């Protein structure tokens, strides 16, 4: 922590809401397409602090759809996925 | 795209004289308006024999209107700057019209140009499928087959999950179309679970097909789980007539009603197997199996039966039953004989040691011939 | 009047039938179906048909 | 009986969506699905819920719309698909996470 | 190119091919039992009623 001894220091900001949307997009393609495009709806709702939070939505969305055996990823699936994740984060960070 | 199948299915009932004259002419009323409306003369020429020149002036007008519209539209959108995408969409649009009049020849051309141009990867997969749809319209089995390979070539490169759902249903129809039902029953019931429809034949069709194919292929225990206790089929109830007839035949077999079983076979043949174009081919093939099945179960349960007990349960006479039984016995799926003299039906049903011996030795003969075949050539060389 | 009652009572029939049956076929081989029908208490014909399912 | 119930429901619903505003309206559609159910018209009842459902998810936060979700389960119970009686029981539960519901809503 | 002497000479003794002479001159076995069944059912039913 003498300066120019570690010659570069790099901070990564906490993600932007646009930055978030790009992460959300690509993992959804791996699953099945979000019907009625609700990829935006998540980003409008909250900005994550990390890419892990984003991943958590994905896994969960695909989990309600799994149970059902209906590959479709519906608005109903996304809405559950988000709130469930959102609670969890708050109960650690209070 | 959508109407092309609607027409032909109606037209089929008009074609056949097997159908009742009342039903025939119901179909005649319905189809006639749409011939004129969707301008269906190239396809209609075949069927008309097979069962106005205004239709044509209309064709040619339409041909030219629709033909010209679309032509100069592209001439417009070559100019207007976006060389990959807007020509592509305009070329698709020519093909939309071709597909409308049921001329597949001209469809292929315009959608060819569409493909050349490099556009959205999803879009291409949609086009390939549309060409495979035209194989169902003509109901040429050979047309559907070749095309569905091109679709399967691009699906997994595309890694589209969405149009991957469509693949199932289309490939259902190829295996349905063909005799071999072993691949068909699996495919068509999976598509009741996941339906994605973008310009696609009704959901009703899928129900009708699952039920038949369920019956033919599956054993007793798996029939209950997958067909009888299907939630979709039950939730949709029996609404349509075609669906209704097959449902009654299914319940009775499982509830082991024997009296109404044989009347439902007659019913199913009148109202399910013959209206369908794809399972018209397999009407004979389906029934022969199902009559063997009621018996095959019954003989499992009984060392001996009388002729009168066997016959009477079903509601057919002793003379009729005896005759039907000698037809089925040399295929060796019933493994029983009829003692004329004692009047009993004795059941051989061998699952002895000697039985299992036969099955492995027939596999070994197949391997024996091949060894000789490869060896003898290669030694001479 | 009770649909739910009627369904489980269809099942009961079969389960308690089995419990009876497992006892019956142990000390017998080639027992007359007339004799079996007395033990269970069911009709002769009715016995026949149920076993065909079992 | 049959006659009186259906006609009464018709006249009342019509009066109450062209005079009275959208609030009252979506309520009488719940009643109507319930009242169809008792006649054994279940196709009718399921389509009533479909008419509502999307526009009233937006609005779901009410105990009266928790009941829409309870009712859906029952529709699917009697048509004998227990995949989707199961699913809508779940739906009800999410909107009924607060356990502070009417005693009658809890009992159901 | 090695078998070719032999295959052509062999063929000559059959003479021609038969296969193209043929058009110039001129439920694999079973029959669909639904038709039969139809008739029979009617016939049963009568006797059954009057029994």
């Amino acid at each position: 922590l003498r300066p120019g001894r570690i010659d570069r220091k790099i901070e990564f900001p906490p993600p932007s809401v646009a930055a978030r949307a790009e992460i959300l997009r690509i993992h959804s393609r791996k699953m099945n397409l979000t019907r009625g495009i609700n990829l935006r709806k998540v980003a409008e709702k909250m900005n994550g602090c990390s890419g892990a939070d984003v991943k958590g939505v994905c896994t969960e969305a695909g989990m309600y759809a799994l149970r059902e055996r209906r590959i479709h990823v519906t608005q109903e699936d996304f809405e559950l996925a988000v709130g469930k994740v959102m609670n969890k984060n708050q109960e650690t960070a209070i | 795209r959508v109407p092309n199948y609607e027409v032909s299915e109606k037209a089929f009932l008009l074609t056949q004289s097997k159908v009742s004259i009342e039903q025939r002419k119901e179909a005649a009323e319905f189809v006639l308006a749409k011939i004129k409306e969707e301008e269906m003369a190239p396809y209609y020429k075949y069927l008309c024999e097979e069962y106005d020149q205004e239709l044509y002036n209309e064709l040619c007008k339409k041909n030219e209107s629709k033909i010209k519209e679309l032509n100069e539209k592209i001439q417009k959108l070559e100019e207007d700057d976006e060389g990959e995408l807007e020509q592509a969409q305009a070329w698709i649009n020519l093909g939309e019209y071709y597909a409308q009049i049921g001329d597949k020849d001209n469809a292929e051309k315009t959608l060819g140009k569409s493909l050349s141009k490099a556009i959205s990867t999803g879009a291409k997969i949609d086009v390939m499928l549309t060409i495979a749809r035209l194989g169902f319209f003509y109901n040429d089995q050979l047309y559907v087959k070749e095309k569905l390979e091109a679709v399967n070539s691009m699906i997994e490169k595309g890694g589209d999950w969405e149009r991957r759902n469509r693949y199932k249903t289309y490939y259902g129809i190829h295996c349905l179309a063909v005799r071999n039902f072993k691949e068909a029953a699996k495919l068509l019931v999976d598509s009741l679970a996941t339906f994605t429809s973008i310009e696609l034949t009704s959901y009703e069709s899928i129900a009708t097909y699952a039920s038949v194919t369920g019956l033919f292929t599956l054993e007793r225990t798996d029939l209950k789980s997958k067909v009888i206790d299907s939630p979709e089929l039950l939730s949709l109830i029996s609404t349509t007539a075609a669906l209704q007839s097959i449902s009654s035949l299914t319940i009775s077999l499982y509830a082991s009603d024997y009296a109404s079983y044989f009347p439902y076979l007659l019913e199913t043949y009148a109202n399910v197997l013959i209206p369908c174009k794809y399972l018209n081919r397999h009407a004979d093939f389906f029934v022969r199996e199902m009559r063997r099945k009621v018996y095959a179960q019954l003989l499992e349960s009984y060392k001996t039966l009388s002729l009168k007990s066997m016959a009477s349960a079903f509601g057919v006479s002793v003379a009729f039953l005896d005759n039907d039984l000698g037809k089925f016995i040399p295929n060796k799926q019933l493994n029983c004989v009829i003692d004329r003299v004692n009047g009993i039906v004795e059941t051989n049903r061998p699952d002895n040691k000697n039985a299992q011996y036969h099955l492995l030795v027939k596999q070994g003969d197949g391997l024996l011939t091949k060894l000789q075949k490869y060896g003898a050539a290669v030694r001479l060389t | 009047g009770d649909e739910l009652t009627r369904s489980h009572f269809n099942a009961l029939y079969d389960t308690l039938l089995e419990s009876n049956l497992c006892k019956i076929i142990e000390p017998f081989e080639c027992v007359e179906i007339s004799h079996i029908s007395k033990i269970i208490g069911l009709d002769t014909q009715q016995v026949e048909g149920k076993l065909s399912q079992m | 009986s049959l006659d009186d119930q259906i006609f009464v429901c018709e006249k009342s619903i019509e009066f109450a969506k062209r005079e009275k505003r959208v609030f009252l309206k979506h309520s009488l559609s719940i009643k109507l699905a319930t009242l169809h159910y008792q006649k054994k018209q279940y196709k009718d009842s399921l389509a009533l819920i479909n008419d509502l459902l999307r526009e009233f998810k937006k609005l779901d936060d009410k105990p009266s719309l928790v009941d829409v979700h309870l009712l859906e389960s029952k529709v699917y119970h009697k048509l004998r698909n227990l995949a989707k009686s199961k699913a809508s029981l779940t739906a009800a539960r999410t909107a009924a996470n607060s356990i502070y519901c009417p005693t009658q809503t809890v009992a159901e | 190119t090695k078998k070719k002497n032999e295959e052509i000479n062999k063929k000559s003794l059959e003479e021609d091919d038969e296969f193209e002479d043929f058009p110039i001159d001129t439920d694999d076995v079973e029959v669909d039992d639904d038709f039969t069944n139809e008739l029979k059912a009617e016939l049963d039913r009568y006797k059954r009623e009057n029994q």
